[PDB]
């Protein structure tokens, strides 16, 4: 999982996680507003090493209607069933290994994406 | 040292489609100077002459 | 009047040094005023075509 | 219907059509129009009323531009022969009101004040020459097919080279390494055509809590932290702030990338000290807090992202523009989104003449105002009511521009050396390719001896916008460009009524969003100003372009950019856009149908034009940015045709292939057969090659002109050089090649030439000279004349012979003239100096013209031009459309040329050594085809990409006229008669002849003019020169051990000199050698003197050592 | 011409083969080269090709 | 050049390479996080290795197995070299190597919330 | 810029042709048959007339006088 910013409810500021050294359960406290929250996350602060990232998260079903992108008609739909997809790499950086090819739907008010 | 780089997004030229690694999509000239050669490997040529 | 001797050595010093290096770190360059700036007798033999 | 194949003749209808409608020069000739038209009154109109003890208000309006005058119309043929400024008067409305104490205000309207002369550019749509007939230019001495777009500046040609520069307003995500930053967003910023600079932001990240993002706003010397910049915007919550920055807080990964920036400032809250933390950081900050404020909310209002806007915009619009930075560089840091590539040419834009020409307007303007302030300053604030008729020095703008497209240098006299240099080029008038192409010419600021690769690299994205081919070998190589055939520079044009339609089709605007809209919606960005958001991208795509097609709403060269994958619409209208036409794909099918052709075939007759298929919505300018969307058939019968699909999703389509060339490069036939760096020689060579530069030459007074005899049209061309107009000014013979060893006098890269063909005239050329000298009153006793010098009176005079020029100290047109021959005679009175000009040593010409006249001082002024056939010799360096290049090795007649069985015998024969390395198979081609083209009696298709032409298609048609199909023959030695064994390559060849003739090269001294300062040799041909003994040579001859050579090269041929020196110190002594008595001053003795035989340049270090109070005592001892 | 065709044969097998070495790294069927990516392995397998 | 037996061997010449290779933490590790557990056995990441082992707070470091396999790595020296790296403020309760999951906890135990944080970067 | 008097090749008076040449393809002579009828074989002496631009009608606009 991660923690998101939770924000303050007076100041909307960052809240801060602290420890109840009475009741020993952790807080979220704010810096200028005096607000003590009850966490429920028991968690800080995640870092994934890793960078193992999903890209079926960050494909957009947009990119269908892109011209400039090669379709495949040997990869249908699983949700509707199209014959149609778009087909490319991860476009982000983080990809020496990915060459691996996603593929988009295209079909509207469908954008189905998956990996092969 | 490397085949001809991605200039544009994710493809050497508008011609080529998005990630198309192919031999003659990243520069591999496959005419010969007799047969003359084709825009875009005349372009990749030109590229890797200067 | 010892203020404005201090200015006045202080100026001596400017084109004496200027004389032998135009190009002093932050000090103004000197220049005829035109624009051009003024060759030292350093930059006369400093590299080459010195 | 559409075009079945046989779509070769439509595709070169148009094309035809466009230079027809947008003649090569277009980028110059309507950047310039536009600065005079709006550019130049927009920088007049948005400048300030002038104000100050009453005050006055001085306001301008409405300037107003005559056609060009001398004071009567000046033509542009007068100015170049008179060296005059090709210019003409600016007036303006100007409205004074000076108000003072009992409300006493007068408005009184100075009409039309004269402001002072814009130099115009010729062929403008203020030229005196716009629209002009061929008649009527003929009439004027002009030539019809003179392209335009150059200036004149005192007589000379100048061309503004245009200006490369990344684009403004637009965000970039670099990686600087060997930085502290990780990151750098950058941005470059301009809201208008702003008398202030661009305005340069960067919101870095410190690469090492870890990952800190800063900003570098200008006029702050440290780097403030973007969080207490976005607090200085009055956003005191930090979720107010990152509600620009992360637009959905769904990603938990951006979210806790950014915490750290906001742990470098949640000490900071309220807008107050975040403006004094910003104040303290000033670069002059005030001392009371409250300063401090004002200068930072001064710095946000009017120096930060101005292009979003200023005042009002401030709290809000652009702090969603720094929140967009901010996001871009959170996203190239998560790598989810590449980084910008700085030489990505939709990164760049070009000042052109108009921009560049603004810029100008806006320092020499401004100056005007400053002027005219502290004229009425010095007079009014005294109650001594001004005029502001005496108050305008009309010279800071005609002189301040005057001088800038004179020298080049890009900014005021006073600081010329921290400005840019070289913008204005002499327009190369060597040959008419020169001329086009350096009219066609692009150029890179980033620094020569800049040893960065990557800038000077052929990027993918110069494809149709810039020649491949055309770039210097020099140390310029890749970094001055030339433009390719069909690019066009785009003009630039108001965003406002595409901002109107915007405010239409339910966009939403950035003021008004939610900004929980921003995560799922497309961000408009209208010249790099976002301005909205929208819900549906598919619909304005299409709409938008629909408009373009229609050329109502949106003018041709916008261009909207539709990022898919990041969501966002970026529009640019601005100038400087380099764009290029190309055919619509809808479907598979072209828009240009059978019926555009045929209507376009009957142009004129029918007055259709190029304007109709732009507004048919058959093509569309296309520029490197939006190029990166298109996706780009190349012919439709090669690639939208059902072979199994490559994609079967074009959108555009080439209109034809070779128009990725450029002007010097698109005369080489055949360059697809040509290794690539041979194409960029004949780039070179191609502006040396002599021909008829222009056909008015015989009017120009050039100072350097070649004109062949008898240039021919090629035998073989593209059908580009047919827009280039080569046929008419072609310069190059069509001659006889043979690729053959014979005698080895052509062996490394050189040529035989045929002796009888040159007696006959083959590459003839003629080169002519022009000397300018004017009149002057040096002083009240010196006084320069016309006159010939004679012996008894004239004091000073050379040992030439003056009665060559007849008494109006003029020689006559006609007369056989040598190298110093008196050619003006003048003298100078003290009686009188002689001051006359002669012929450059070992020229030899005739006297071809002489012009007099009065310059602008109104003194007489002469210019005489000095012809001299070159008929080519041994050096003569000629080169072929292939980069073939070579010296003349011998010259044989025809009796000596080998011959086949008719008495054909080659002009040029060239070592076949020259093709195998270079593998300029081009050349090979192009005589076989100019041998099937002379045969068949028409000349020959060399447009690089025709699958139409192939070799062995040539082949069979050489074997119809009974020769060998590849161009092989039987020669027989000249000198034996009998046949070479091997059958021999001849055939016709395009040769060019360049203007290195090595008459002009040949140098030699023994003994002649000296410097004045250290007595060495002075440099150059044209001093008289020695040549360097440099370094590496000295060198070389340590090696040698070569002492006694040595010593003589770097001392007794060079500056043999003598000191003596005493014996006791070192420093040089005074020898009265008249007299032989010598002493040295300080030890005074007389007898302990030593000569010195001493290099004079080392007597004079020493005395530039003595003169640093360094002794360099010399000892004997 | 038989020159030829054999040089157009080779050609075409050759970019069928970089057809069929792209095939196997888009399904990830293509194992890296000791020491080198993936991308790194595709590409001397290419300029090996 | 490789002067034993390994000369040969490519296994016993692999050693010297993991060895000689620079491998600290950020190579093995996978997915770093830190948690308010508030007691050893609390174990609200649900594991039953401190309750064979029996701060209200500790760092998670689950590493990575296909990483620390490749160059012969147990938990044993990893655990050892932190805590001799660090001193004994910090104690690390190291999984075994039978797990599916190569976890570390690691506490403090005698401006801490963030310390953690700053002792893993 | 006018016709060459020789053709520079083999030595053949082409400089009486230009004007002919012209003529024979004001009759819509095709500009091979052109040079056929006036009698040039050899491709040198064709590519004089084939290659020849005629510049001096051009510098013929401009005025001296009148
Ligand atoms: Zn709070
Ligand atoms: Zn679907
Ligand atoms: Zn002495
Ligand atoms: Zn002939």
């Amino acid at each position: 999982g991660f923690v998101g910013i939770r924000f303050c409810q007076e100041c909307n500021n960052m809240l801060y996680p602290k420890e109840d050294k009475e009741n020993r359960i952790l807080l979220y406290a704010c810096r200028n507003c005096d607000y003590q929250q009850e966490a429920d996350n028991s968690c800080i602060y995640v870092n994934k090493i890793t960078h193992e990232v999903d890209e079926l998260t960050q494909i957009i079903a947009d990119v269908s209607q892109d011209p400039t992108l090669p379709r495949t008609e040997d990869h249908p739909c699983q949700k509707c069933g199209h014959k149609e997809a778009v087909f490319f790499q991860s476009h982000s950086a983080r990809a020496e290994d990915a060459m691996r090819l996603y593929y988009v739907c295209t079909a509207p008010h469908c954008g189905h994406r998956w990996t092969e | 040292g490397k085949r001809i780089p991605f200039g544009f997004k994710h493809r050497t030229l508008p011609h080529f489609i998005k990630d198309d690694y192919g031999p003659e999509s990243r520069g591999f000239v496959e005419n010969s100077y007799l047969a003359g050669l084709t825009p875009t490997e005349f372009f990749f040529h030109a590229m890797g002459g200067r | 009047a010892a203020h404005v001797i201090a200015e006045d050595v202080k100026l001596l010093q400017f084109h004496v040094a200027t004389m032998v290096d135009n190009e002093l770190p932050g000090l103004p360059r000197a220049m005829q005023k035109s624009g051009r700036p003024l060759k030292s007798l350093k930059q006369r033999l400093k590299g080459k075509e010195g | 219907e559409i075009t079945p194949d046989l779509w070769q003749e439509a595709c070169w209808i148009v094309i035809s059509s466009y230079f027809d409608e947008k003649g090569l020069v277009r980028q110059q000739l309507d950047s310039f129009d536009e600065f005079i038209q709006m550019s130049v009154q927009r920088i007049v109109e948005d400048a300030p009323p002038i104000d100050l003890p009453p005050r006055y208000l001085l306001k301008f309006e409405q300037i107003y531009l005559s056609k060009p005058t001398h004071w009567s119309p000046m033509m542009p043929n007068e100015a170049r022969l008179r060296n005059l400024t090709y210019s003409a008067p600016l007036y303006v409305d100007i409205t004074k009101t000076v108000i003072k104490e009992g409300e006493e205000q007068l408005q009184t309207q100075h009409q039309k004040t004269f402001i002072g002369k814009i130099p115009i550019m010729l062929r403008s749509t203020y030229c005196l020459l716009n629209g002009l007939t061929d008649r009527d230019l003929c009439e004027l001495n002009e030539c019809p097919l003179d392209p335009g777009g150059y200036f004149i500046i005192n007589g000379s040609e100048k061309v503004l080279i245009a200006q490369e520069k990344m684009a403004t307003n637009t965000v970039y995500v670099f990686a600087k390494k060997d930085s502290k930053y990780a990151y750098t967003g950058e941005c470059r910023s301009c809201l208008e055509n702003s008398s202030r600079p661009t305005s340069t932001i960067w919101v870095s990240m410190l690469a090492r809590i870890g990952q800190r993002i800063v900003a570098t706003l200008p006029y702050i010397k440290q780097e403030v932290p973007i969080i207490i910049v976005f607090r200085a915007l009055g956003f005191v919550s930090d979720r107010d702030i990152l509600e620009h920055i992360i637009y959905d807080f769904e990603d938990p990964e951006m979210m806790e990338m950014v915490k750290p920036s906001l742990d470098e400032a949640f000490v900071i809250q309220e807008q107050n000290v975040a403006l004094n933390f910003i104040g303290s950081r000033g670069a002059k900050p005030g001392v009371t807090k409250e300063k401090r404020i004002k200068y930072a909310k001064e710095v946000l209002q009017k120096e930060m992202l101005p292009h979003v806007g200023v005042s009002d915009f401030c709290e809000t619009k652009k702090a969603y523009f720094l929140g967009y930075m901010v996001h871009r560089l959170l996203l190239a840091a998560l790598g989810r989104r590449e980084l910008d590539d700085r030489d990505h040419y939709g990164n760049k834009r070009l000042d052109l003449a108009g921009p560049l020409l603004a810029f100008l307007f806006r320092g020499m303007f401004k100056n005007l105002l400053k002027e005219v302030r502290i004229y009425a300053q010095k007079f009014i604030d005294r109650g001594k009511d001004f005029n502001l008729e005496l108050a305008i020095k009309t010279r800071i703008i005609s002189d301040g521009l005057k001088y800038s497209l004179a020298t080049g240098n890009w900014g005021d006299q006073k600081k010329a050396h921290q400005a840019r240099a070289g913008v204005s080029q002499v327009l190369n008038r060597l040959t008419f390719a020169s001329t086009l192409s350096h009219l066609r010419r692009l150029n890179s600021p980033i620094g020569r001896d800049g040893k960065l690769a990557k800038p000077r690299q052929l990027h993918n994205t110069l494809w149709g916008m810039v020649c491949p081919a055309e770039t210097p070998e020099g140390h310029a190589v890749g970094l001055v460009k030339n433009l390719a055939l069909m690019a066009y520079i785009s003009v630039g044009s108001q965003p406002s009524p595409i901002l109107e339609f915007l405010e239409e089709w339910s966009m939403e605007n950035l003021e008004e969003i939610s900004p929980a809209a921003i995560a799922d919606a497309t961000k408009i960005f209208v010249n790099g100003c976002w301005v909205g958001i929208h819900k549906d991208p598919e619909q304005l795509m299409n709409t938008l372009r629909k408009l373009r097609r229609q050329m109502d709403i949106i003018v041709s060269e916008v261009s909207m950019i539709r990022d898919i994958r990041e969501r966002e619409i970026r529009i640019y209208t601005d100038a400087g856009r380099i764009c290029r036409p190309l055919l619509i794909v809808e479907k598979q099918k072209l828009l240009l149908k059978k019926r555009h052709i045929d209507q376009l075939k009957e142009r004129e007759y029918n007055n259709y034009s190029w304007q109709d298929l732009v507004a048919s919505g058959v093509v569309e300018y296309i520029d490197t940015l939006e190029e990166e969307t298109v996706m780009l058939a190349m012919t439709p019968d090669d690639l939208q045709e059902k072979e199994v699909a490559y994609c079967s999703t074009y959108t555009h389509c080439e209109i034809h292939p070779s128009m990725i060339l450029g002007v010097c490069a698109s005369i080489i036939p055949f360059p697809d057969h040509n290794q690539s760096p041979r194409n960029t020689y004949q780039s070179a060579m191609g502006k040396q090659a002599m021909g008829v530069y222009i056909t008015n030459f015989h009017v120009r007074m050039d100072t350097l002109a070649h004109v062949l005899y008898y240039p021919q049209k090629p035998l073989v061309t593209t059908r580009s050089m047919e827009y280039l107009r080569f046929r008419e000014l072609p310069a190059g013979i069509n001659s006889i090649v043979a690729i053959a060893s014979y005698t080895g006098y052509n062996q490394e890269d050189s040529v035989i030439m045929n002796r009888s063909a040159v007696d006959r005239g083959f590459f003839r050329s003629v080169f002519y000279r022009s000397y300018k000298e004017q009149e002057s009153k040096k002083g009240f006793d010196q006084e320069e004349v016309f006159e010939k010098p004679t012996r008894e009176t004239c004091q000073g005079m050379r040992h030439a012979i003056y009665d060559k020029l007849d008494d109006d100290g003029l020689i006559a047109p006609g007369v056989r003239v040598s190298g110093d021959d008196v050619i003006i005679g003048k003298t100078v009175t003290l009686t009188k100096r002689d001051c006359s000009t002669f012929l450059r040593t070992s020229e030899t010409g005739i006297v071809d013209q002489v012009m007099v006249t009065l310059n602008q001082e109104g003194y007489k002024f002469c210019k005489i031009r000095v012809r001299s056939v070159r008929i080519p010799q041994i050096g003569d360096k000629f080169a072929s459309r292939h980069g073939q290049k070579g010296t003349c090795g011998i010259q044989y007649r025809q009796e000596d040329m080998p011959f086949t069985c008719e008495g054909i015998t080659p002009d040029i024969i060239i070592n076949p050594h020259a093709i195998p390395s270079r593998m300029t198979i081009g050349h090979l081609i192009e005589c076989l085809q100019g041998k099937v083209s002379a045969n068949k009696g028409e000349i020959g298709d060399a447009t690089p990409f025709n699958d139409a032409v192939n070799v062995q298609k040539i082949s069979n048609l050489l074997s119809d006229y009974g020769y060998h199909l590849r161009g092989n023959e039987v020669l027989y030695n000249g000198f034996t008669g009998r046949k070479i064994t091997s059958q021999i390559f001849i055939g016709p060849t395009y040769y060019q002849r360049l203007k290195h003739m090595v008459d002009d090269k040949i140098h030699s001294r023994a003994r002649g003019p000296i410097q004045i300062l250290n007595r060495q040799p002075m440099e150059g041909r044209s001093r008289d020169g020695g040549l360097r003994f440099g370094e590496m040579e000295r060198d070389c001859q340590i090696a040698h051990g070569a002492a006694q050579f040595l010593r003589e090269r770097l001392f007794e041929a060079s500056d043999p000199y003598q000191v003596h020196v005493c014996n006791l110190c070192g420093i040089m002594a005074i020898a009265n050698t008249r007299t032989h008595t010598y002493e040295c001053r300080g030890c005074r003795n007389k007898t302990q003197i030593s000569l010195v035989r001493m290099p004079y340049a080392c007597k004079l270090l020493f005395q530039e050592l003595m003169s640093m109070s360094i002794a360099p005592r010399m000892m004997s001892v | 011409s038989k020159t030829y065709q054999d040089i157009q044969n080779t050609i075409k097998k050759a970019k069928q083969d970089v057809i069929e070495v792209i095939e196997k790294a888009h399904n990830n069927e293509l194992e890296p080269t000791p020491g080198n990516t993936l991308r790194q392995t595709f590409e001397n397998q290419v300029n090996r090709i | 050049f490789l002067l034993g037996q390994s000369a040969r061997d490519a296994e016993r010449a692999k050693d010297i390479l993991c060895r000689l290779e620079h491998t600290t933490l950020r190579k093995v590790t996978a997915n770093t996080a830190i948690y308010y557990d508030p007691n050893p056995q609390s174990t609200v990441v649900a594991e039953d290795q401190e309750w064979v082992n029996v701060s209200p707070w500790l760092l998670r470091v689950e590493l990575d197995r296909k990483h620390m396999t490749d160059r012969k790595l147990t938990m044993e020296q990893i655990a050892e070299k932190i805590n001799a790296g660090f001193g004994d403020d910090l104690n690390c309760i190291f999984n075994d190597d039978n797990a599916e999951k190569l976890v570390l906890r690691i506490r403090i135990m005698n401006d801490d919330d963030v310390f953690l944080r700053c002792i893993e970067s | 810029m006018i016709i060459p008097v020789r053709c520079f090749t083999c030595g053949k008076i082409v400089g009486n042709k230009w004007e002919a040449y012209l003529g024979l393809l004001q009759a819509e002579y095709t500009e091979g048959d052109a040079l056929d009828a006036l009698g040039l074989k050899r491709y040198c002496c064709r590519r004089m007339l084939l290659a020849h631009v005629d510049l001096i009608e051009k510098l013929l606009n401009y005025a001296p006088l009148e």
